[PDB]
RNA sequence: AGGGGAUCGAAGAUGAUCAGAUACCGUCGUAGUCUUAACCAUAAACUAUGCCGACUAGGGAUCGGGUGGUGUUUUUUUAAUGACCCACUCGGCACCUUACGAGAAAUCAAAGUCUUUGGGUUCUGGGGGGAGUAUGGUCGCAAGGCUGAAACUUAAAGGAAUUG
């Protein structure tokens, strides 16, 4: 797993982590 | 502490004038500035001759305070000096060494050229280095040809000359091997000149 | 580790230099890193030159020479064998020839 | 195919360093004074011996070989070696010398005999 | 100067620096965080008693192979649940 | 150095370089000696009399020991006018 | 050199030296007196003017400034000092 | 029996030199571990390590053992030597030899006053090897030696009988913690100390002394 | 900038004896440095030395005799009691027979043994032995 | 958000290749590439080398400024000036040799003047992961940036070099 492929996947988890919580809330 | 007899005669002047001694490189390095007297136009620097011919009799007196004649050893790698350290070996004690220096003759007590002197003269810091660098491994003092451009390291005496013409170096030898001889029981009087001249130590073509 | 002093370019003093398009594939280079040659070509041959003397008017009026700069990326001046990969000590030299 | 191994060589130089006046140009009288001169387990490795000692001396026989030294060589090689000419070449023929050179004699406070020159720029 | 202040009057930078590079230690940061009390099975003390809920037979990490018969306890002054190693040859008939 | 009552304890006293003043250690082999003859009237060696001097390995190794032999040599009366103070 | 008088050195090495950075360090500009082509009268010119400088007689010029030395102004005649 | 190659072994030999302390004094090179054991017959080896080293080959690994060897009298000389071969008692016996040839002298001194004979080093003193620094600093009498067990041994081979040690890096790696410690030791007598000061005669080394029967034709 | 015209004559010295040089040059030449020079000059450290006069501040040359293994300052002069100067020549002298720590007193300028017999104390200038 | 939009060209289309090819290759092609007015504030933003000061070795080249040669050169024949040559000097981008010294080494004139440990000063690190994650705060239109844990897990991870 390539660092900067990581650090995307990382920003897409936490893009639809910041959705989900705002759509709970 | 000398006489002095042994100031630069003005025959001796005359050889080494003759044999371009006094014509030295064209790049002096720092530790060989005190031998220069001035540049010429056209970039050759003149050497001191006068500090040349100190620096030899002390290199005499520095040979013949050696004890046994044949552990003084000579070496010249280049051609222009290898019958000049031949005839200074025939005439003194005088160990040579011409051509090959074989590494590991100052070390290595086990090869057939090895030889354990007291003291060793080289033409040229820069030809003979292997051999300069054998002599800083076993507590050796090393006289040398030098020029103003050749290196001093592990050097201790250096005779100012120039270190291209086959006369210089032939002519700085002979004088090496007349004044040993004269500070012993062999060149008895001083004044004289000696019987052979300085070309028998010349190199030779073909 | 560091391979070379001089990274793998010609620039101390800069941080920017500019790029150039490798003529064999595109790739874009930094000037002074390019593998840079110089071809000068007879515009004919080295084996055409007697038939265009004597097939031509103006007798040898020229032979004209063509130059061009060739800008090499390093994959492909290596590939093509312009540099020739080098050992520890023979990478030291920049000597031409 | 006809490279001669060390053993080889090494025995004709050692042959010829302490054998030369007894050893001629001709392989027959080579071989039979290797079996006097030799012991060799084998006809052939003296037949080699003798073959690149023989070798070896028509090498001689056209100045020396390298490495091979022996006493009718060398006699000539101090012969050759004490040549002494009949004049000087450190000698005046006439000395030429220049400016730097006449400020040093002067220095040095010597007189002789030279000549000042003037060189171009 | 290598790095650091020098100064005879340098004595405040020194000690914070020292305050603010400690939380780097792991033991100093456990402490100071109180860790042990808060988030750890026994509350910072040496032993603790529970309860058998259960055997287990768990398989040890390769290289090795074997059943490592531990149990699970629940412990009587937290109710957490920890799994606890039974050493002996047997030991385990002993624990019930 | 020496106990209380005397009694020089040392299993010896090294030589010193004499250009630079450093202890020369035994292991030191690239420190040389170097004896000049001493010469009386008319030119002669007098064997066993020499001026003597030790130069460190550092001093060789650094390209100097020329130059300190010309100040010591000169400063013992060898030479005349070879070194100079002044540069 | 490894031993060498560091407070008598020669004239010719100081004078090689910069001007910061001999023992003692001093200007190695001077003053000098020029003569113009018009008058005699005497005017003290620096040597690193800095100023287009002009005298009674002929009051237009007798030194350019430059990057250095102030160059004089190719009729005047000068004395240092 | 022996019989010399070099000039220093021909005058051990005929007796000409009689003390390890003019060769150390002259700087002399030491080439045949004759010339030691002639000149220290008590001198006591003990071997510190044995640790195998490999080459990988074509076919599995080679190994050959390297062995290191700490001579010395327990009065002021030491010798470390480092031996690889193929046989472990090969290896020591070079390493034992390589050891003697090495020998070289210490400076023992007081720590405080100068009652009775030197206990302890005369100055702090430091060697590196690798990454290892090992300090050794003068203690006071009863102290003995304040250091692990390999470079105590080493110390006590050479006759220290108080020393405090000081060490960082890597110091498990033996044979660099050993050269460190033998470096150290070495700089004993590289040290310059007032008492040291006083100029000396310039002594003439027996290799022009008995020039005679040296260099034997 | 300059911060210690002293740390900087020290080091000048240390790297002057340390490649075997037998003068050295200083600049800018305070009078601790002064001081500090002829407590090693007493103790034969160093030779003798010299004041160039220039307007400014001066230089010095020092002469060096070859017997100075370390001359060092310890930055910041620390204030140091009549009972914790052993433990400054335990911390910096390579032996408690030979080797100076350098301090400033009331008293002057001085060596720490004068410092002991005078029963005087202040900051630390730095050592030499 | 305007303008511009030749070119190349994340997306997309399409032709191939291949087991597949939603990749490399081919032809197009929106955004973009350019500009104006605002944002953003991040890069292997690298010399992976904080800044200021001092000292320790030799060399030649080069850029900018200066100083000095009864030094060449063109312009009237040479004055000068320019350009060039030589010798110095300050400042700069670098380079070469050597290893004093340093380093684990690679290597390094600084990465030297360090257990013989202190010139001044700022920032940062403390085994590998979890994780630059979660949480709170703050900035931002957004993308995101700055600040930034822990529970838990683990005997290695890693650096440089050697032989294969
Ligand atoms: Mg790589
Ligand atoms: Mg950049
Ligand atoms: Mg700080
Ligand atoms: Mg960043
Ligand atoms: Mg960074
Ligand atoms: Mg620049
Ligand atoms: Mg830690
Ligand atoms: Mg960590």
């Amino acid at each position: 797993m390539r660092a900067k492929w990581r650090k995307k996947r990382t920003r897409r988890l936490k893009r639809k982590r910041r959705k989900v919580r705002a759509r709970s809330k | 502490s000398l006489p002095a007899t042994f100031d630069l005669t003005p025959e001796d002047a005359q050889l080494l004038l003759a044999a371009n001694t006094h014509l030295g490189a064209r790049n002096v390095q720092v530790h060989q500035e005190p031998y220069v007297f001035n540049a010429r136009p056209d970039g050759v620097h003149v050497i001191n001759v006068g500090k040349t011919w100190e620096k030899l009799v002390l290199a005499a007196r520095i040979i013949a305070a050696i004890p046994n004649p044949e552990d003084v050893v000579a070496i010249s790698s280049r051609t222009f000096g290898q019958r000049a350290v031949l005839k200074f070996a025939a005439h003194t004690g005088a160990t040579p060494i011409a051509g090959r220096f074989t590494p590991g003759s100052f070390t290595n007590y086990i090869t057939r050229s090895f030889k354990e002197p007291r003291l060793v003269i080289v033409t040229d810091p820069r030809s003979d280095a292997q051999a300069i660098k054998e002599a800083s491994y076993v507590n050796i003092p090393v006289i040398a040809l030098t020029d103003l451009d050749s290196p001093s390291e592990f050097v201790d005496v250096a005779i100012p000359c120039n270190n291209r013409g086959k006369h210089s170096i032939g002519l700085i030898w002979y004088l090496l091997a007349r004044e040993v001889l004269r500070l012993r029981g062999a060149l008895v009087d001083r004044t004289q000149p000696w019987s052979i001249m300085p070309d028998l130590y010349f190199y030779r073509d073909p | 580790p560091k391979k070379r002093a001089s990274n793998g370019r010609n620039k101390k003093g800069r941080g920017h230099v500019k790029p150039v398009r490798c003529v064999n594939c595109s790739k874009s280079i930094p000037k002074d890193k390019a593998i840079k040659r110089m071809a000068i070509r007879n515009i004919v041959e080295a084996a055409a030159v007697r038939d265009l003397s004597e097939a031509s008017v103006y007798p040898e009026y020229a032979l004209p020479k063509t130059y061009n700069k060739l800008h090499y990326c390093v994959s492909c001046a290596i590939h093509a064998r312009i540099v020739r990969v080098r050992s520890r000590e023979d990478r030291k030299n920049r000597a031409p020839p | 195919g006809r490279v001669r191994t060390k053993t080889v060589k090494r025995a004709s130089k050692a042959l010829i360093e302490r054998y030369y006046p007894k050893l001629t140009l001709d392989f027959q009288t080579n071989k039979r004074l290797c079996d006097e001169i030799a012991t060799i387990q084998s006809k052939r490795l003296r037949n080699k011996i003798a073959g690149y000692t023989t070798h070896l001396m028509k090498r001689i026989q056209k100045g020396p070989v390298r490495g091979i030294s022996f006493k009718l060589q060398e006699e000539e090689r101090e012969r050759k070696d004490q040549y002494v000419p009949e004049v000087s070449a450190l000698d005046l023929s006439r000395l030429n010398v220049d400016n730097q050179t006449s400020d040093l004699v002067k220095s040095l406070g010597l007189k002789l005999p030279l000549s000042v020159i003037n060189v171009s720029a | 100067g290598k790095g650091k202040p020098r100064g005879l009057n340098s004595a405040r930078k020194l000690r914070v620096h020292r305050r603010n590079n400690r939380w780097a230690e792991n033991n100093y940061k456990k402490r100071l965080l109180g860790t042990a009390f808060k988030s750890s099975p026994f509350g910072g003390s040496s032993h603790a008693k529970g309860i058998v809920l259960e055997k287990l037979g768990i398989e040890s990490k390769q290289p090795n192979s074997a059943i490592r018969k531990c149990v699970r306890v629940q412990l009587i002054k937290n109710g957490k649940k920890v799994t606890a190693f039974v050493p002996n040859d047997g030991c385990l008939n002993f624990v019930d | 150095m020496e106990n209380d009552k005397g009694q020089l304890v040392e299993l010896y006293v090294p030589r010193k370089c004499s250009a630079t003043n450093r202890i020369i250690k035994a292991d030191d082999h690239a420190s040389v000696q170097i004896n000049v003859a001493k010469v009386d009237e008319e030119g002669r060696a007098i064997p066993g009399e020499y001026v003597t001097y030790a130069l460190s390995g550092y001093v060789r190794s650094r390209g100097e020991s020329d130059d300190s032999l010309n100040r010591l040599a000169q400063n013992d009366g060898l030479l005349k006018n070879v070194w100079s103070y002044s540069r | 050199v490894l031993v060498q008088d560091l407070l008598h050195p020669t004239a010719a090495s100081e004078a090689r030296k910069h001007k910061l950075k001999t023992l003692v360090q001093g200007p190695r500009s001077y003053f000098l007196d020029v003569k113009c082509p018009g008058c005699l009268n005497i005017t003290t010119v620096f040597s690193h003017a800095q100023t287009a400088v002009t005298c009674e007689s002929c009051s237009t010029i007798l030194c350019t400034p430059t990057g250095g030395k102030a160059k004089l102004s190719e009729g005047t005649s000068f004395r240092r000092k | 029996g022996w019989v010399p190659v070099t000039k220093l072994g021909r005058l051990v030999k005929a007796g000409k030199i009689t003390t390890i302390e003019e060769i150390f004094l002259h700087s002399l090179p030491v080439k045949e571990f004759q010339i030691i054991d002639t000149l220290l017959p008590g001198l006591q080896d003990e071997v510190m390590n044995i640790k195998p080293v490999q080459k990988q080959t074509r076919a599995g690994q080679r190994t050959r053992f390297k062995a290191v060897v700490v001579v010395g009298d327990s009065n002021g000389h030491v010798g470390l030597g480092i031996k690889t071969a193929k046989e472990v008692a090969g290896a020591i016996r070079a390493g034992i030899i390589i050891a003697k040839l090495s020998v070289i002298p210490i400076r023992r001194g007081y720590w405080g006053t100068n009652l009775g004979q030197p206990h302890s080093l005369a100055t702090k003193t430091t060697g590196k090897c690798g990454s290892v620094t090992v300090r050794l600093i003068p203690a006071p009498r009863g102290s003995g030696i304040v250091a692990s067990p390999a470079v105590k041994k080493l110390l006590q081979l050479a006759g220290v009988e108080d020393v405090y040690t000081q060490s960082n890096g890597k110091t498990r790696t033996l044979e660099n913690t050993l050269k460190a410690a033998f470096v150290a030791i070495g700089n004993t007598y590289g040290f310059l100390t007032p008492n040291l000061w006083a100029e000396q005669p310039l002594p003439v080394s027996p290799l022009d002394i008995y020039s005679d029967e040296a260099s034997a034709q | 900038t300059r911060s210690s015209v002293l740390a900087d004559a020290l080091n000048a010295i240390n790297n002057a004896e340390k490649t075997g040089k037998r003068q050295v040059l200083i600049r800018p030449s305070s009078k601790v440095i002064i001081k500090f020079l002829q407590v090693m000059q007493k103790h034969g450290y160093i030779g003798e030395f010299e004041y160039i006069d220039d307007h400014r501040s001066g230089k010095i040359v020092v002469q060096l005799n070859g017997r100075l293994n370390k001359c060092g300052v310890i930055s910041p002069r620390f204030n140091v009691k009549i009972g914790d100067i052993e433990k400054w020549t335990a911390n910096l002298l390579p032996a408690r027979q030979f080797g100076y720590v350098i301090l400033t007193t009331s008293a002057g300028i001085m060596d720490h043994e004068e410092a002991r017999r005078k029963h005087v104390s202040g900051k630390i200038l730095g050592f030499v032995y």
